[PDB]
């Protein structure tokens, strides 16, 4: 007969829950990319791909 | 998904490295007595291996700062080791499990007593700090050796562990307050525990415990592995016993008397198998005695009671005495 | 949410007069009432933080001369911001005291959790409303804090995208910055009562002077009885604080730490890297970044001691198995030839000497990690103090380590002394 | 008795121990 | 038979139970059934079962 | 698979599975894959055996590969005293609740996880707890009801049987249930010792339902020649001899030893009349009828169906509209027994509907016609052989035939139903009604009723 441990299926239910609302981590990050758009252009083209040394002869 | 199968339990416990999960008949949580546990390992760190050689180096320090000290407390206090070891002061304070238990088995003098023990020296120290209890007080405080309270203790944590400790299912949980704290929200209870890793299943064989060599082996002489039946034996048992009975005063007898040997061998003779008669009668008569009623159970006598009250409304809220005929 | 079951007390006007006007305290001592000389600093700590509120303006450039000629010009205004500053300190003294109290008394039962860890919290934000008032005084100190602390908020991020902006906008006091650190200080000073509050009910559900169950039932009222001696404790300790701060600390003095306050935001650019130095109360963290010259577990030992401070009833308590929980052992396995060990039960207090031993270890461990700054300027080309890593360490280990909390060498030797008695006597 | 508890301990007894030893090699670097 | 012992767990090597696919044994043996049709349409269905004591 | 894990992970259907094929078929065709083994039915085999402690154990051989049943009878209501009487009630309110070897959570998820099932029942002189469940899990759920029946009940159990002793009682008494006036009748038959003492136990002793009263009921009552053990579908007598021996040997033997024993019964016939401002009247009379040992008690069960089956509603519920409902008791023990009628009707005319119970039980001593007997003997075969069908009835009964007497008489019930002639039933009615009467009456106008000479003056 199964006869599971408790603490196992409290563990697995979180689990569960845990994937489940880790589904929604994306949407939240896709709404905040969206808004705030010109910070993340200013992060990714600051820090990431920094600009190039170099200035006008002007 | 299951714990069991996941990735790791496939790769690892399997029947190579003997790690495999074996099932068998059903049993309780909470399989092994935490007072037989505690006397075997005692047993082993205390008795044998280098262990066993260190820790008997560090017998006078440790009876001159952990019993000697707590005794003398204690007796300043007018109390015991049984009233710091029995019932914790936590417990006998705020615990709702000891206050449950307490209320379905115990009879209230069990605790009355020793909450009024400490309420003797409270009431003074309180209102006038410093307070020694008088020697009239220690003296009924010193009466009682610790023969008797490790006779209690061991009594009350065995019925603990039978009654209540081996009827419980610990499960997984969230946190027990209802508080908002985010800290205290989020506490996750079940992993980072041994008991909930090493077994899956309530039908799962059991994979550590002491082997029937150690429990036989820790239920022997405490002092030493000795033969009471050689004098070369007895000569050294006797000398054990005697530094023994100095380094602790209240443990077995009155801290200026003397162990009684003889008594201790007929005891022993009686209990096992081996007899004889060289002992007196008296002395068996007397062993047996004693024997009989330290194992016997109080009982109530059904004599010497009070009066149990049968109140009555008083005369004012009574019809006057008079009474005619009516028409 | 239905995982949240409810609260233990509605905080309503009527309901917490009627809890205050019924409530009954136990007999007690002087050493079990520094909660409320805590809770009566941050009383009169908001009451002289609003009076200051209405003297500073937010303005960078204005605070030190605005300060300055307001002291002269209005009366009394100086002496709230002593009062301000001096309640900080009392604040900081009696918080810590209250909490080497409570850790004496081995409070991290789980009949304790809900008192524990409401104070805790208390205390975390405690800290965090005093990091702002630092910054308002928009001196060197105020900068050098305010740098570090942007650079630890930074660390979480890898310095990656100014994430910290929100707050400490080019981690540099403007106006911007310090209106919004103002603000949030303001805020927060006034949310500690109310977590005060909560965290005084709480608490009372299983109060203890001592550690010893005294038998005593009846019970002082607390509106007089308690609170005349609670004032009166109050004023002793004050008493006590000044007789010590006037003999200790000359009229005149030479190197004080205030010393590094000279320089001005704005005024001066320049600052003297070479004495800096912070309050006594956040000297032990300076000290531990200056001893760990690594920023990451700099930080992480910052956060592991706060956040361990806040879990002491988790790692120490009985964990509702009534100590049927087993341990993980590192050596004592092979000794006992048991791969766990089952939580011991005899910890006394007042009794035992290990526990004393290594409570006075720890807390004499911490007067010394805050008894001096390491002077970072060569204390790592020079050897440093040894004291200060060994208390560290020390406070590092005690606080979440329980062998050196409910050891169970106490355990093993009173059973062997219980069988040994119990077999002789049988 | 689990592989990994066991090992959790292990760490937290030793990474102060570790950390010492960062520390130790600091100093002897600043020294030069 | 499986084995000597009716009561034997050998089978039950998921965890102290069944695998997907497997079935208990009692549950492998079904009763005697004939199901016929009657030039009406009337569909005559006997499962006899000798030991019991009724029809 | 990874497969497997993928479909799984997007709540999809895998196509190509071989589980999905089967578990989406058509229900009108086998399955493509698998078929099972035809069998057939064999015949019935009991034997019993005693082991050395005095435990002694019935198996019957499985006729048709099944759900294996297990039973433990105790002879342990009648052997309660004032001080423990309920105890049998805590335990079955408590009978899953065990702290020796398996825990009160472990003991019902066995049984929950097994696909099985597990209870108790007690009467005035059995216990009998019985469990059935799959072969494989045949070890573990007798280990369970093994120590569900002998382990000494511990302090907790104690507690809750307490507790929910105490709500049966409300519940009983609010609903006025049948059982409650049962308990009437049993103590004006017999009078508050033996089996006059209450099933549910009485009322004023529950808080005294503590561990130490359990176990001393237990010590005084379960010994091991008091036990039987009873299995269903057992390929093998030896197999569960086995089994058994490796749970119950250890029970030192009683035999030689002090044991309670049984004080031999008494029957008075009192009379019980409870006014309660009741709208309806219930009425009962009874009589000391006869024992197991007897032979007549297939003449007793006869007339009780005659009554309940074919008398009872056609001449007295249908012809009156006041016979709100009669139904005919008959209890048989190993030295007493009770016969008679149990009627409910309206509370005004409440004379009326004595005068017809008395007279519909008279009419059995009158006589039986040959159509009536023939009825009421189908009507009786079919229902002992209903209850013979399913496997748990009749292993329990089987139990039961063994402990009463050492054979097996539920073999050949149909021939004791048959060898029933009218003239039987008649003259055993007859001498039973000369008996005392035992007359209990309820309801609003119990008071206006015939004395109790006045009723036994009736009967004669
Ligand atoms: C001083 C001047 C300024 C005053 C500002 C006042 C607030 C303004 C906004 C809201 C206005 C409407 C108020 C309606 C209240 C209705 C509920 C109520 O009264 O119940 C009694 C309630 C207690 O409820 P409970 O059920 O007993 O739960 C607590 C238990 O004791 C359990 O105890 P425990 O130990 O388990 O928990 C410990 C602690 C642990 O808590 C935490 O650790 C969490 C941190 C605290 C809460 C943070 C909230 C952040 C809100 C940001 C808002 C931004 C501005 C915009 C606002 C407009 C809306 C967006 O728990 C709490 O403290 C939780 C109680 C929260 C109290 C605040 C409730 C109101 C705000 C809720 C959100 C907005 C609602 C808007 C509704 C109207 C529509 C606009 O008591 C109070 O409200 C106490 C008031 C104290 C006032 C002092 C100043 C504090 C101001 C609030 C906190 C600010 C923190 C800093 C924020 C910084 C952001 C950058
Ligand atoms: C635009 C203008 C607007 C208007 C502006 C004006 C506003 C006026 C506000 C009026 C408030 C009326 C409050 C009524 C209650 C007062 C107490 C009472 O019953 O008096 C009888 C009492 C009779 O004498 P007694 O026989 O000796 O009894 C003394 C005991 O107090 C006798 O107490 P006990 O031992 O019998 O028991 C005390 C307590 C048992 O103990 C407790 O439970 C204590 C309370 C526990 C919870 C609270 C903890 C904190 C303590 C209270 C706060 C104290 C600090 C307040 C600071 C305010 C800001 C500075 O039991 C209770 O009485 C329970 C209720 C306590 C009061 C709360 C409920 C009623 C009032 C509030 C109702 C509405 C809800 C509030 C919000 C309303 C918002 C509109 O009268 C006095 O003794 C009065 C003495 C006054 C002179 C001495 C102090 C002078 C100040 C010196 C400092 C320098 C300034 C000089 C003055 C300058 C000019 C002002
Ligand atoms: C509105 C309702 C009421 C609300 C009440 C609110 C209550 C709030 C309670 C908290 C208050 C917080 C501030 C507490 C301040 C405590 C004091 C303090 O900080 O120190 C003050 C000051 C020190 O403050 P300071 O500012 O100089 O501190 C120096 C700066 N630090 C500390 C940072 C280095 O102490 C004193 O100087 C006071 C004592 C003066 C001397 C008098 C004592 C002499 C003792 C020896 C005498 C021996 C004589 C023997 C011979 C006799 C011969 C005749
Ligand atoms: C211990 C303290 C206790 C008391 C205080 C309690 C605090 C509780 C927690 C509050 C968190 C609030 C975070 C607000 C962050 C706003 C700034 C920001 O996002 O980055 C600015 C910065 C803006 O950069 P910037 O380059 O535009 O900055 C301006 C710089 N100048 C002036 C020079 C032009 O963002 C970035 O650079 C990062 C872009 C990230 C893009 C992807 C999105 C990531 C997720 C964003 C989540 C936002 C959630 C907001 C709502 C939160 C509600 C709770
Ligand atoms: C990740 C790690 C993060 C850090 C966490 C570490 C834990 C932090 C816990 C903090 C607890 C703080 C509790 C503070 C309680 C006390 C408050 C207080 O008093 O105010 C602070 C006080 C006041 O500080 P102060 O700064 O105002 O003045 C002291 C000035 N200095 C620093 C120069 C000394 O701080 C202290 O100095 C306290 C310790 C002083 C100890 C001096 C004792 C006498 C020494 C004599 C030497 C030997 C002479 C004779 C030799 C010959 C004979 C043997
Ligand atoms: C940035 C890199 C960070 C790396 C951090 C690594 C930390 C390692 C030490 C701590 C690990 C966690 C300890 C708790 C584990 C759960 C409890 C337990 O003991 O389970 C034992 C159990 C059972 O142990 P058992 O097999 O001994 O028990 C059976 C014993 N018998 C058979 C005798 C009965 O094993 C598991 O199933 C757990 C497997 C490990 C799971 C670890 C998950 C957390 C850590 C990884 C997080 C992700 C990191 C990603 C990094 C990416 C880098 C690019
Ligand atoms: C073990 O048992 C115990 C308890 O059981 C729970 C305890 O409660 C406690 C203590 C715990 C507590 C919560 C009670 C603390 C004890 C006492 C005596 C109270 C201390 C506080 C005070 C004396 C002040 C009381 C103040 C108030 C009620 C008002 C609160 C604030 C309000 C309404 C808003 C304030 C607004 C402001 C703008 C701040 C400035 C205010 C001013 C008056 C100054 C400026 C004014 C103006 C108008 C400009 C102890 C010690 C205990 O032993
Ligand atoms: C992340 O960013 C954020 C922050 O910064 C980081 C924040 O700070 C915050 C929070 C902060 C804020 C929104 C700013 C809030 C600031 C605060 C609370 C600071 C102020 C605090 C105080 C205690 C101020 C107290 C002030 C006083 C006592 C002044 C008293 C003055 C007066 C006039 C009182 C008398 C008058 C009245 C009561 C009005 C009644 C009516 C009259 C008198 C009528 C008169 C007229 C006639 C005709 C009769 C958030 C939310 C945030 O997100
Ligand atoms: C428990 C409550 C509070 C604590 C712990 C606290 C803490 C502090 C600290 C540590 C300082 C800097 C002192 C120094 O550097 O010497 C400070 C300054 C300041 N605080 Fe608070 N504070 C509290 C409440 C308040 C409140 C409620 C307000 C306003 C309503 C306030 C307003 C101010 C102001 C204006 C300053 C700067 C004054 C100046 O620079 O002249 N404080 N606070
Ligand atoms: C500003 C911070 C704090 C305030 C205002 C505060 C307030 C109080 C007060 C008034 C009491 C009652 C009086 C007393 O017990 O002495 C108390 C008790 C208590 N405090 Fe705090 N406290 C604070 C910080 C802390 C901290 C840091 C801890 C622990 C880390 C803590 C834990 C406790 C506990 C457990 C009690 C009850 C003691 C017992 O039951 O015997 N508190 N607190």
């Amino acid at each position: 007969m199964y006869l599971p441990t408790f603490y196992k299926l409290f563990h697995e239910t979180n689990a569960f829950r845990l994937k489940r609302y880790v589904g929604y981590g994306p949407l939240l990050l896709t709404w905040s990319i969206w808004t705030l758009y010109p910070a993340l252009y200013n992060m990714i083209y600051s820090d990431f791909i920094p600009p190039e040394r170099g200035v006008p002869k002007r | 998904v299951r714990l069991e199968k996941i990735l790791w339990e496939q790769l690892v416990n399997v029947k190579a490295f003997s790690r495999q999960r074996v099932i068998g008949a059903p049993s309780k949580w909470y399989n092994e007595n935490r007072t037989e546990w505690f006397k075997v390992a005692q047993h082993n760190a205390f008795n044998t291996g280098f262990s066993g050689v260190i820790l008997r180096a560090l017998e006078p320090l440790l009876a001159k700062f952990i019993y000697r000290w707590r005794l003398d407390i204690a007796h300043q206090r007018g109390l015991t080791l049984e009233d710091s070891l029995l019932f914790m002061d936590r417990e006998l304070r705020r615990c709702y499990f000891f206050e449950t238990v307490a209320r379905q088995n115990l009879h209230p003098y069990t605790v009355l007593f020793m909450k009024k023990r400490r309420a003797r020296y409270y009431k003074v120290e309180r209102g006038l700090r410093g307070f020694y209890v008088p020697d009239w007080v220690r003296k009924e405080a010193e009466e009682r050796q610790l023969s008797e309270t490790v006779d209690n203790i061991f009594n009350w944590e065995n019925f603990v562990y039978r009654e209540y400790m081996s009827d419980m299912t610990p499960i997984g949980r969230w946190t027990s307050l209802s508080k908002i704290t985010p800290l205290d929200m989020f506490q996750y209870y079940g992993l980072f525990r041994n008991e909930a890793w090493d077994r899956f299943f309530y039908n799962e064989a059991f994979y550590e415990s002491y082997s029937e060599k150690e429990k036989q082996e820790a239920n022997g002489n405490p002092f030493g592995k000795f033969n009471l039946q050689t004098a070369d034996g007895r000569a050294q048992f006797e000398k054990e016993v005697n530094t023994f009975i100095e380094r602790y005063p209240f443990a077995v007898t009155k801290p200026g008397q003397k162990f009684d040997f003889t008594r201790f061998y007929a005891l022993e003779d009686l209990a096992n198998k081996r007899d004889t008669s060289k002992y007196d009668p008296a002395l068996l008569e007397s062993v047996k005695n004693e024997l009989k009623q330290s194992a016997a159970l109080p009982a109530d006598n059904g004599a010497n009671k009070t009066k149990k009250s049968k109140p009555i409304l008083p005369d004012w809220l009574q019809p006057k005495f008079g009474k005619a005929f009516q028409a | 949410m239905e995982w949240n079951k409810g609260t233990y007390m509605s905080t309503s006007i009527k309901k917490i007069v009627q809890y205050f006007s019924v409530m009954t305290v136990s007999f007690h001592d002087i050493n079990s009432l520094f909660g409320f000389f805590t809770f009566l600093t941050i009383a009169s700590q908001l009451v002289s933080g609003t009076m200051l509120a209405f003297s500073l303006v937010p303005e960078p450039m204005l605070i030190p001369m605005v300060r300055e000629e307001e002291d002269v010009e209005d009366l009394y205004t100086d002496d709230f911001f002593w009062l301000h500053e001096r309640g900080v300190d009392m604040l900081f003294i009696f918080s810590y005291f209250h909490l080497f109290r409570k850790i004496y008394l081995n409070n991290f039962e789980y009949e304790q959790e809900a008192a524990w860890k409401s104070g805790v919290f208390t205390f975390l934000l405690f800290q965090v409303v005093v990091f702002l008032g630092l910054v308002l005084c928009c001196t060197h100190l105020s900068d050098i804090t305010l740098a570090i602390a942007a650079n630890l908020y930074d660390t979480f991020f890898a310095g990656k995208g100014k994430f910290y902006w929100w707050i400490f906008t080019s981690k540099e006091l403007n106006t911007d910055t310090i209106i919004r650190l103002a603000y949030l200080h303001y805020v927060l000073a006034f949310f500690l009562a109310y977590l005060g509050l909560i965290h005084g009910v709480d608490m009372h559900y299983d109060w203890k002077n001592e550690s010893s169950m005294d038998g005593l039932e009846t019970e002082m009222i607390w509106f007089d009885e308690a609170l005349s001696n609670e004032l009166g404790a109050m004023i002793e300790i004050i008493l006590i604080v000044m007789i010590v701060c006037f003999f200790m600390y000359p009229e005149p003095e030479a190197l004080s730490y205030e010393f590094f306050m000279w320089g001005d935001i704005g005024f001066i650019n320049d600052v003297r890297f070479l004495s800096v130095a912070p309050h006594w109360y956040f000297r032990p963290f300076m000290a531990w970044l200056t001893v760990c010259p690594f920023h990451k577990i700099g930080l992480f030992g910052l956060i592991y001691y706060f956040f361990i401070l806040f879990y002491q009833p988790v790692i120490h308590g009985t964990n509702e198995q009534n100590n049927y929980t087993k341990r993980n052992v590192a050596f004592v396995s092979f000794f006992i030839n048991r791969s766990d060990i089952m939580t011991p039960k005899y910890h006394s207090v007042e009794d035992n000497l290990l526990h004393q031993i290594t409570f006075w270890l720890f807390l004499c461990s911490a007067l010394y990690v805050t008894s001096y700054l390491p002077y970072g300027r060569f204390y790592n080309r020079i050897n440093g103090n040894y004291g200060t890593l060994w208390s560290f360490m020390y406070i590092f280990f005690y606080l979440g380590n329980s062998f050196l909390r409910r050891p169970l060498i106490t355990e093993l030797y009173l059973f062997n002394a219980f069988v040994k008695s119990k077999f002789l006597k049988k | 008795a689990p592989v990994f508890l066991k090992a959790l301990r292990y760490v937290i007894y030793s990474y102060p121990l570790y950390v010492c030893y960062l520390i130790k090699q600091a100093q002897i670097n600043a020294q030069g | 038979k499986s084995e000597r012992l009716q009561f034997s767990k050998a089978r039950l090597t998921d965890f102290g139970e069944l695998p997907q696919g497997e079935i208990p044994t009692a549950l492998q043996y079904d009763r005697p059934c004939r199901v016929e049709t009657l030039a009406n349409g009337v569909r005559l269905a006997v499962e006899p079962s000798s030991v019991s004591p009724l029809a | 698979s990874v497969r497997k894990a993928f479909y799984d992970f997007i709540y999809k259907d895998d196509k190509s599975a071989e589980t999905y094929k089967v578990t989406t078929a058509d229900p009108r065709t086998p399955v493509q894959g698998f078929r099972g083994q035809t069998a057939e039915d064999v015949a019935a085999k009991y034997e019993v055996t005693k082991l050395a402690n005095g435990v002694t154990i019935i198996t019957e051989s499985q006729t048709f590969p099944s759900q294996v049943d297990m039973g433990i009878l105790l002879d342990v209501t009648r052997d309660e005293t004032n001080e423990t009487s309920g105890s049998l009630l805590s335990i079955k309110n408590t009978y899953l609740k065990t702290v020796l070897n398996t825990n009160e959570t472990i003991n019902y998820g066995v049984v929950q996880q097994s696909g099985g099932s597990f209870e108790m029942e007690y009467d005035q002189e059995t216990a009998y707890f019985k469990a059935n469940c799959l072969a494989h899990d045949a070890t573990d759920v007798f280990s369970m009801v093994a120590d569900c029946a002998l382990e000494p009940r511990s302090t907790v159990a104690a507690s809750v049987g307490v507790e929910k002793n105490q709500n049966t009682h409300k519940l009983e008494s609010y609903l006025k249930t049948g059982e409650l006036f049962n308990e009437s009748v049993f103590k004006t038959a017999y009078g508050l010792k033996g089996l006059g003492l209450p099933l549910k136990g009485l009322r004023g002793n529950v808080k005294n339902l503590s561990s130490y009263t359990l176990q001393k009921f237990q010590l005084e009552n379960i010994t091991p020649n008091r036990i039987f053990v009873c299995a269903a579908g057992v390929e093998s007598h030896q197999e569960f001899v086995d089994l058994v021996q490796t749970k119950l040997a250890q029970i030192p033997s009683a035999e030689g030893q002090k044991t309670h024993q049984r004080e031999k019964s008494e029957y008075l016939g009192g009379e019980v009349r409870n006014l309660t401002e009741e709208s309806n009247v219930t009425l009962a009379l009874l009589f000391q009828s006869v024992p197991w040992s007897s032979a007549d008690i297939v003449a007793f069960n006869v007339a009780a169906a005659l009554l309940n089956n074919l008398r009872l509603k056609k001449n007295l519920l249908q012809k009156y509209a006041y016979f709100d409902q009669a139904e005919a008791l008959n209890f048989h023990f190993t030295d007493s027994g009770l016969f008679g009628l149990r009627t409910s009707g309206s509370a005004d005319r409440a004379k009326d509907i004595l005068n017809h119970s008395i007279a519909e039980l008279k009419a059995i001593a009158s006589g039986v016609n040959a159509d009536e007997l023939l009825t009421a003997k189908a009507a009786l075969k079919n229902s002992v052989l209903s209850a013979l069908e399913r496997q748990t009835d009749r292993l329990e009964e089987t139990v039961k035939n063994v402990r009463t007497f050492n054979k097996i008489q539920h073999t050949d019930y149909v021939k004791q139903i048959d060898s029933v002639t009218a003239d039987q039933v008649a003259k055993a009615v007859a001498k039973v009604l000369t008996s005392n009467p035992t007359f209990v009456a309820q309801g609003s106008q119990v008071n206006a009723l015939p004395t109790y000479d006045a009723i036994r003056n009736l009967l004669k």
